[PDB]
């Protein structure tokens, strides 16, 4: 018998993850952001001045040097403020935000699309449908309407 | 038995101190009612305006309890001989 | 040589039709590969942090068979053949890894004909994705829901890594169970940070900040990152399928031409003989 | 009450003469 | 809510993603992204000689595994 | 044994201080009962209407204790001699 | 030795001040219970009806303590003299 | 030297006030117990049955310290004439 | 220097009032301990049995301190005249 | 009922002390308000300017209750003879 | 002036009622230390062997303060006249 | 009514204690303020400087209250006969 | 005027009670330190060696005050009359 | 009117008890300072160095308040009568 011709690599080792160090000095003034939908990113280690996220407990803001905190992201939007005062918003579908003390943010979602690519006409027709779903007595429709509303109401608030 | 009615004219003042020991406590009730706004406004700024009535309401009732304590402590200084 | 010459003629025409049919398959495959190579620009970024959660030192197999009670092996196979040596090498790895405690839920049609003939009773079922729609997060959620029918202690997601057009090698994701991952997470959050294996990252702050996170959210963390791992596995085997089929089709065309010059030499030789 | 306060009015008058009398000697 | 109803976190994220794809604008992005929500998948188990579907874990998100 | 019955009129007043000092404490109740509703409403705005009754209830049933503490410090100056 | 029994009438009232100070402290007990109900219902609305009994129970027991304190006050202002 | 034994009859009625100040401090305890049960069962409802004893068991003891504080006042007013 | 040894047979009682004010304060400690047990076991049910000894051991000495305070208060009524 | 009106001059002063003790209590509210501002602005730097008016207000009024409690304690030494 | 020395044989007791008020307030410290141990071991179960030394420490020394307070409340009744 | 003006010189020397009882409460405020600064700077160091002024402010004014309290306890000893 | 210098030989034994009422208040402010150590160690045990210097330092300087709150109560029974 | 100037010497000694009672409160501050520096230093060890100055500052000031309190309690026994 051929002594184990096959020796497959470990797929995790291909990703150059960050080495979480304890720190010995100064604090960064801009964070290194990574935002990843399903597999493809949208931003690869971009320099950012700030980032504002939404969670279940409530909204949150992330400047550089922020403490280590891994945490949910509630379905809502996500604001990214670059160094030049500009901004960029992103509707997401849940995920996780991993913040390091080294100014290295890794946000990993299931979807991420800007506000520019969302319209109010195609949303005002979905909102009342979600509401009528929440009013139809049945678990298989009420929860679907609740979830759709959980995502839509932030967009109704932010598009205005 | 013997009977001695005495009118102490200094105890119109000691009490005015004790009541004033309870005028500063509702300050907590004020700050707790503004602090909880800031936090609630830092977690959800969209909810920054429809919470604010309850902030002022709790501040007002706490300040009103302090004002009643003070109305005693002044009613216990000037109107009594 | 009437029968002989008509035999060579039919052979020639059959190969000339088989050539253009295979060429059509190659064109379709190029049209599906040039769409999905776009992933390469946008790769190696979403599990930048998942590994710190789930990665670990290389645990030997002969000890893990003892430590556990039911393993799981999820091979990502293809819905259609002509790939080359992806499915076969996966099966060779699995029957090299064969142990008394294994359970196989695969992904593809070609894990349904081979495995049941190789792995009779361990092999449970498979999962199928007709590739009319790009693969989703919820496909990997389906895969996780099929994985969680087994009371498994470890899941080896086998797949094919596209290192390049000429290199489609193997790869694995050794996912742990939840109720073991959590215990190891606590045990590693307590002790100091001393990496015990080169190439492994220090993640003690990760594992403390996770301790800061409630139970339901840690379960969601595990499920989310396992799903992203499964998803990258599916995407990589898709790209690798479309990158190996062109190779296994080009060598098919080489072999067909090698047959066709023989047919066209014997035809003309028989014809010349029949004239002489 | 009127009979109680009439003599009591003298009771205290008696008390104040004495108290001045005991004090203003020492005082 | 959806938790005690029995659906998992992943189905919930996929439902939210479907909604985002429902509302978002027409263009190459919707053309790209509805592919990440539309359902094509199955599970099949080979019986003694023939195939059969494992109808216990469904693909559609309105339903619950059983 | 001799018996001296003494009526100390000033003690009409000292206790009113001692009671007034316990008039500001319920503010920490009230404020908290509001400081919750903000934070709760920051945690789930859709419950903001289902929770205001259970806020006003504690508000009122703390101000009740405050008013029953103040009724003593007003039923001790003016009614007691 | 000499024996001077003395009855100080004003002590009918000073203590009623002190006892009145312990009527406002259970207000924190009521607020700490209603606020907890609010926060819990915010974190899990499905449980909003499973926790309401304990809210009323804790409030009632705290209010009963405050009421015993008020009994010692009002039963010390009037019936004693 | 001289020896004046005096028997004051108002200490019957002041200390009972002082003790009556301490009957409320167990209320915040009762409330903290019930509030903790609420928040815990919100965190994990499946434990709400394994936790209800230690809430109940945490009231009855924390309540007893009030009753004894209420014993003294009702053992210092009525029997100590 | 004229020596006046006064023995006040009422001060036996005021003390037992003051001490009673401190009998309720350990109640919040008892409830703190049970509350912490609840929140811990909610955070981690598997640690429900290992921590319960300390939940008992905190009550068992907070209550002991309150019992010593009550011993002082009751031993200031029945043994001293 | 023999009538002894007495003026205890030292009661000008003791009561002021009783008021001075209530001057430091609002400091905890001041600190709570500024602490809330800090923690909120950490939760959201972008809101750091929209919360500051709700601090200075909730501070100053909470500080006002420290002035009255002091004014009495200065309205009770210098003017009261 | 005239030097009137007085010895009040009741101050043996009144102050003992003050000291016994400060014997309960360390109970909240004990309970705090145990509560913190529970919450820590719920936060890090395998650290529950390395923290318990500090718990047992902070429980004892806190308690010691109470004992010292209690010592006075025993050194002020039985040995002083 | 018979008029006894009595001046208790020793009252120069008890209110000063009552004031000193409340000089330490603002220490809690200062500590809260610096503690909140530490926690916020932990959460976001880049806001630290932007939050450092308010901390200082919340220290001084709080502290200033204590100073006024302390001032009373120096104005109650050294100037009042 | 008339001049009475009165020496109360029992006050020695009352201030000790009031002083010992504060020996237990540092206890909560000691157990908070060890509680914080436990919580922090849970959040990061790697730092659990670098922190206990800042725990010890928060014990002695938070226990020594009790000593200076207690030594008075031992410097006020045994050296003074 | 009659004029009785009385000097109670024992008022050198009851007010120091109250001040010494107030010496213990700032401990709750000091710990709350260190207790923060631990937690912060757990959340951000890289900022463990830029927080210790603020820790020492808050501790020193919370201690200086207690130092002035104890200075009152000590300046009221030795120099005054």
């Amino acid at each position: 018998q051929d002594p184990r011709k096959f020796f497959p690599d470990n797929g995790f080792r291909f990703f150059d993850g960050p080495e979480d160090s304890f720190g010995d000095g100064n604090i960064p003034a801009q964070i290194i952001l990574t935002l990843t939908r399903q597999d493809e990113f949208i931003l690869k280690q971009e320099p950012v001045a700030a980032i504002t996220i939404r969670t279940n407990e409530g909204e949150m803001g992330v400047l550089a040097g922020h403490e280590y905190t891994v945490q949910q992201l509630a379905p809502g939007i996500l604001e990214v403020e670059y160094e030049g005062g500009k901004k960029d918003q992103y509707v997401i579908s849940g995920g996780f935000a991993h913040v390091n003390d080294t100014g290295v943010v890794d946000i990993n979602t299931v979807e991420a699309v800007p506000l520019e690519e969302i319209d109010h006409e195609k949303l005002a027709k979905a909102l009342e449908e979600a509401r009528a779903k929440s009013q139809s007595p049945d678990e298989a429709v009420r929860i679907q309407g609740e979830i759709a509303l959980e995502i839509f109401e932030p967009l109704e608030a932010a598009l205005h | 038995a013997i009977a001695y009615e005495v009118t102490v004219n200094g105890a119109n003042l000691i009490g005015a101190g004790m009541a004033a020991s309870g005028v500063g406590v509702p300050a907590i009730g004020v700050a707790m009612c503004f602090s909880s706004y800031m936090l609630a406004a830092a977690r959800q700024p969209n909810m920054s305006a429809k919470l604010l009535p309850y902030c002022i309401l709790g501040f007002a009732l706490s300040e009103a309890l302090a004002l009643f304590t003070l109305l005693i402590a002044l009613l216990e200084l000037f109107v009594f001989s | 040589g009437g029968g002989t010459i008509r035999f060579w003629r039919e052979k020639l025409e059959g190969y000339k039709k088989y050539h253009q049919i295979v060429k059509t398959i190659k064109m379709v495959t190029l049209a599906k590969y040039r769409q999905t190579v776009v992933r390469t620009r946008v790769r190696d970024q979403t599990l930048r942090y998942t590994r710190k959660a789930l990665d670990a030192k290389t645990q030997d197999d002969q000890e893990v068979i003892e430590k556990s009670e039911c393993l799981l092996y999820v091979p990502i196979t293809t819905n259609r053949g002509s790939c080359g040596a992806l499915n076969t090498n996966m099966v060779r790895y699995l029957q090299e890894v064969e142990n008394p405690k294994m359970t196989i839920i695969s992904v593809g049609k070609k894990a349904l004909d081979a495995m049941t003939k190789v792995f009779q009773d361990t092999y449970r079922r498979t999962i199928l994705n007709d590739m009319k729609q790009a693969m989703s997060f919820q496909f990997a959620a389906y895969v996780l829901e099929h994985m969680n029918t087994v009371p498994w202690d470890r899941a080896q997601i086998v797949y094919n890594r596209y290192h390049g057009a000429a290199s489609q090698k193997l790869a694995i994701f050794n996912l742990p169970k939840f109720e073991d991952w959590k215990q190891k997470l606590e045990e590693d959050s307590a002790g100091d940070g001393k990496i015990e294996e080169d190439g492994l990252l220090q993640s003690l702050p990760m594992k403390t900040a996770l301790g800061e996170l409630e139970e339901t959210a840690v379960e969601d963390f595990y499920n989310f990152h396992s799903c992203l791992a499964v998803l990258n596995a599916v995407s990589e085997n898709e790209l690798s399928e479309y990158a190996a089929r062109i190779v296994a089709v080009e060598n098919q065309l080489g072999n067909i031409t090698g047959l066709m010059q023989l047919a066209d030499y014997t035809y003309n030789k028989t014809r010349k003989e029949l004239i002489t | 009450k009127e009979k109680e306060a009439q003599e009591m009015a003298v009771v205290m008058e008696k008390l104040e003469k004495e108290i001045q009398e005991w004090l203003k000697t020492m005082e | 809510s959806w938790r005690d109803a029995g659906i998992s976190y992943l189905r919930y994220l996929s439902i939210v993603t479907r909604c985002i794809h429902e509302v978002q604008k027409e263009g190459p992005l919707l053309t790209k992204n509805v592919r990440f929500s539309t359902i094509g998948w199955k599970s099949l188990y080979l019986d003694h000689g023939a195939t059969k579907e494992y109808t216990a874990i469904p693909a559609e998100l309105e339903k619950i595994p059983e």
